[PDB]
């Protein structure tokens, strides 16, 4: 009871803000989802 | 290895023991056609089967629009920059993950490994 109604003044919520990243996040993942698909491609040709 | 069929009967021949002369003789059981026997081998199992593949593999594969094509590996034949690549294509193959390689364009047909 007590913490519901003090949510009533605080409040919750989800929404696009909260699963957006920085853009500087984005790149660094773009960079690590690369270099790991560059590796996955190295040892493809190391297997063959 | 292989075998040899009857030339009488047109039948299968089986491998027979000559008693007198000691020479390995191709007999065929359901007449009496015999023949000479040359490879004297009768009976050949390869555990490890390591059949080169490039004999099973069928030049017009390289026709296929589906399979991968590379331009860094030339033929030997008529030294052709195309040429298809594709993995075993088979089961049984132990532990191989090599490329076989066809050459494209026409009438060459030719498939190396490296
Ligand atoms: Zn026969
Ligand atoms: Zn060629």
């Amino acid at each position: 009871t007590v913490i519901n109604n003090w949510l009533l003044i605080e409040g919750h919520t989800i929404g696009i803000g909260d699963s957006i990243a920085d853009s500087k996040t984005y790149q660094d993942i773009q960079n690590t989802i690369k270099k790991a698909k560059q590796d996955v491609i190295e040892v493809i040709e190391k297997a063959h | 290895v292989g075998i040899r069929f009857c030339q009488e009967c047109n039948n299968m021949l089986y491998p027979k023991e000559d008693k007198e002369n000691r020479i390995l003789l191709y007999a065929c059981r359901n007449c009496d056609y015999q023949q000479e026997a040359d490879n004297s081998c009768i009976y050949v199992n390869k555990i490890t089967h390591e059949v080169d593949e490039l004999t099973q593999i069928i030049a017009d594969v390289s026709q296929d629009p589906t399979l991968p094509r590379t331009e860094d590996h030339p033929c030997q034949k008529c030294g052709h920059k195309e040429a298809v690549f594709f993995q075993s294509h088979s089961a049984r193959a132990e532990d191989a993950m090599r490329l076989y390689y066809v050459c494209t364009a026409p009438h060459c047909g030719h498939r190396w490994t490296e």
